[PDB]
RNA sequence: GGAAGGUCUGAGUCCUGAGUGUUAGAUAAGAUAUAAGUCGUAACAUGGCUGCUGUUGGAGAACCAGCAGCAGGAUCAGUAU
RNA sequence: UCCUUUGGGGAGGCGGUUAUGAGAAGUGAUGUGUGUGCGAGUGCAAAGGGGUCGCAUGUGAUUGGAGGGCAAGUCGGGUGCCAGCAGCCGCGGUAAUACCUGCUCCAAUAGUGUCUAUGGUGGAUGCUGCAGUUAAAAUGUCCGUAGUCUGUGUAUGUCUUUGUGUGUGAUGUUUGUGGUUGUGUGUGGAUGUAGUGAGUGUGUGGCAGAGGACGAGGGGCACUGGAUAGUUGGGCGAGAGGUGAAAUGCGAAGACCCUGACUGGACGAGCGGAAGCGAAGGCUGUGCUCUUGGACUAAUGUUGCGAUGAAGGACGAAGGCUAGAGGAUCGAAAUCGAUUAGAUACCGUUUUAGUUCUAGCAGUAAACGAUGCCGACUGGACGGGACAGUGUGUGUUGUCCAUGAGAAAUCUUGAGUAUGCGGGUUCUGGGGAUAGUAUGCUCGCAAGAGUGAAACUUGAAGAGAUUGACGGAAGGACACCACA
RNA sequence: GUGGGGGUUGGCAAGUAAGUUGUGGGCCUAUCAGCUGGUAGUUAGGGUAAUGGCCUAACUAGGCGCAGACGGGAUACGGGG
């Protein structure tokens, strides 16, 4: 810290910045590396299976999802059907955008393992069907 | 200027604890200019130094009206615009309070170095 | 705060603040100087020959009889050793364990004294290289580990 | 350059050698979330053999034994003729 | 508008289309429609529009919410850990203020919600301005080069060169976002003035040398003390050993016990302590020898020769490994005998590697005070160890009390000296887990050491203290539903 | 010039435009530490509108680097904004 030492300090404060995750990402160039959608904030999938998955304790419940496989890419990704008696609109071989769930990337609630939400089915919005605005495919 | 950092130190803590005066055992040449400021501005008494050929000796008279003083390290380089920002970073208040910087004039406070058109390197302040 | 060791003693002399001149003097002044310049034909070094002005003859600092210090006098009457005495006591102790350490392999406790002894007759001689002193591709004559 | 040809710039084709990415693979070692479990009980009380750290051998599994160290211990300590 | 200015021009201009942003008016009112339509005139290359007049005319709200954070309902009816909701905490099992449906109310309003990236939020990256005894974090120990710091690169007047942005005045496009219009400012350079004068002398930190003392500091040599085991002479005559209790195993070829002689390895009791020394790891028999340290004492020499320290180097408990020597005791592994529901264990018997020395490799520890190094300053009481003095001093060090500090337990030469925040100079940490794991590289005979990720997962994991409950915990009282 | 040999009317100065050249600046990275053969320089010539290893012949052995060279990566056009 004397006048005449300030190559010494950006030496040793670039280092330490490295320790903080989300600085990380970047300054390495690798956040979009390991990423099911990459860039985009949306994507369109054709749903190939129907399931339903347990909620995880204390709650008991069983939350709607389905399998779908991502057109830009060709990877396997389950997404959540959101509302109540809504999953009966779909069928097999239908196309549904799904978008994120708004946590950076981590699951929300007591649903474990998906990451993704179902946001449209053969582009009229999921949730104006179920209030009535509009009408099924 | 390490010698200024140490005298600063030692004030303090004698003024915290009620003492009259203080004996330190060195002196340097501007570690007595920083001092003939706080004399001349109501601050302390007065003092005096010895010759020995050793580091020299110091002996303050307080007063009981300092509320803290300070040095800076290192001794940073602002020009005449930059001396109002180092004001309200160091000083409790705008009506009293002194900022010292070593000019191309001598020692002078932040309101002498208003009236000179002058910038310099900041050493310390006292209010 | 010494250099190798975390010794912190403060002993040690404190001269007079103004001297002056010894009246109690019983040879001449120009029969010691005389004899100042025998003793550093003889070898003595000027450590040594302060302890007997001041234990035999009641000089108690030399720049008062001689004019200047004991090493400036020696050196106009043509007395100039070739490494100043400060250096070549720590290169004969340097060489004092070298060779104690030819025939006691064992002693850890010695191997480790000649590093710091000898770090710090590398330290000095740097000094007498930046003031002219010495060439500057002096080395020391050492005693060789085997 | 009279011409046969020479010179410069040099795409492309054919072959070898490093690099920097991305990816398929029988088999197969882990990790994590589950269910619903089976076998024991290593730790927490002197947890029923005080506990832990390094190292080297052993056991279905937790873990057990030898050599040194630490208290984060169950002791801040006990009458010299 | 310009280029090539009655030639050419998809440059450029003019509309249309679109919740791109920003600004400004409406969805009514009681005395006498802020809208829509048509007609003149204006406008243009030709037209939309707009604004100045008249004629009729009468239309125009949604999106997200109501348990807490966070403004607003314990309102009706359905469903019964189901269906569903919920960024986070959380709700629902026939007694739903949280789900579905109806009313009522709340916020903003031509808008209002969702997904994704990014600034603030964050003194949660810390120049200003964090933390590191126990929460994540001071490196096992010294030496040491580059760099930083110390010892011996500035301010300002005048001139000049460059911004489309912006700071700040004026100005009623009906108001406004605007437009027009005054002034200031951004980077380098030239030339003056001021600091600014220069090495000297002195010897304050360090180093080198002197004097008399002090120390389980180290290497080597020569001796010595008893106990464990064993060999061999004499005595005795049935069991000895060890366990909670026993079993395997040893004993009439005489054990065990008592005695005379010897041999061998290992170890150095008592004295022995909140005592000393060493960089740390570590170091207690006696006498010789070669080496070593810090303190103290002083009118000795020198003259700043210094502090910290990626890269480099040496040393480093126990266990392990390579060669030779040695072999008392103890003892992993193996093996039997017990105990047990079962014990590959705790307890025991037989028996090994190892445990020791010489020469090396290796490089780890709760290598701990879980506590970088150097410098300045600061109350008491009772001590110890060394040196010097004489009624005290310097270097070190143990205990106990304040002030002060701290999240507290606690800290007292520091964990103190104000968020009143800057003495010099390094390292390490940034929620938990994956994991000190993969992969690459350097070192090793190996065993391994050093350096060191990510995908995927998850709402806490953690520190110190408080009151309870419990202990196959310790005490002190008691009682013929306890003993004597 | 005490011989001869070339060229075919192409200019000067301002203004405007263009070419060439010196030094200095926070994208990330050491699981990137040593790199470089026209490479660093000298002397001569060629080529150019023009300086220069720009190019050739001969000769010397240089040039850069923890104040980060030489490498490798990410969604790199630079400013006014």
């Amino acid at each position: 810290p004397g006048l005449f030492s300030a190559n010494n300090l950006i030496k040793s404060r670039k280092a330490k910045r490295l320790a903080d995750t989300a600085y990380r990402k970047r300054a390495l160039g690798t956040k979009y590396k390991h990423s099911v959608l990459g860039r985009a904030p949306q994507a369109k999938a054709i749903v190939l299976e129907k399931i339903g998955v347990e909620a995880k304790q204390p709650n008991s419940a069983i939350r709607k999802a389905v399998r779908c496989q991502l057109i830009a890419t060709g990877k396997k990704i389950t997404a959540f059907v959101p509302y109540d008696g809504s999953v009966t609109y779909i069928e097999s071989n239908d196309e549904v955008t799904v978008e994120g769930f708004g946590k950076k990337g981590r699951s929300v609630g007591d649903i474990p393992g998906i990451r993704f939400k179902v946001c449209k089915v053969q582009n009229v919005s999921l949730h104006a069907i179920f209030t009535g605005k509009k009408e099924k495919p | 200027s390490a010698a200024l950092a140490n005298m600063c130190k030692a004030i303090n803590n004698a003024s915290r604890a009620g003492k009259r005066q203080l004996l330190l055992r060195f002196s340097t040449e501007e570690m007595r200019m920083f001092l003939l400021q706080m004399l001349r501005h109501g601050y302390i008494s007065g003092f005096s130094y010895i010759h020995d050929k050793r580091s020299g000796k110091s002996i303050i008279d307080l007063n009981g009206r300092l509320n803290r003083c300070g040095a800076i390290s290192p001794n940073y380089i602002v020009k005449r615009d930059g001396i109002e920002d180092f004001r309200t970073r160091l000083l409790p208040a705008r009506q009293f309070g002194h900022v010292l910087f070593n000019t191309s004039k001598g020692i002078l406070d932040h309101k002498e170095c208003l009236t000179e058109n002058v910038g310099g390197k900041i050493l310390g302040y006292f209010y | 705060a010494k250099m190798h060791s975390s010794g912190k003693g403060r002993s040690g002399s404190v001269k007079p603040y103004a001297t002056a001149f010894p009246t109690w003097l019983t040879k001449s002044v120009d029969e010691i100087k005389s004899d100042v310049i025998q003793m550093g034909n003889k070898g003595v070094p000027a450590p040594d020959i302060g302890t007997r002005l001041r234990d035999e003859y009641g000089i108690g600092k030399a720049s008062d009889v001689l004019g200047e210090s004991i090493t400036r006098f020696l050196q106009r009457n043509g007395v100039v050793p070739k490494i100043p005495h400060d250096l070549e006591s720590l290169v004969h102790r340097a060489n004092t364990l070298r060779s104690h350490l030819n025939i006691y392999r064992k002693d850890n406790s010695a191997k480790y004294r000649l590093i710091l002894v000898s770090s710090r007759m590398y330290r000095v001689a740097r000094y007498y290289k930046r003031k002219m002193r010495i060439p500057g591709n002096w080395k020391p004559k050492l005693v060789e580990l085997n």
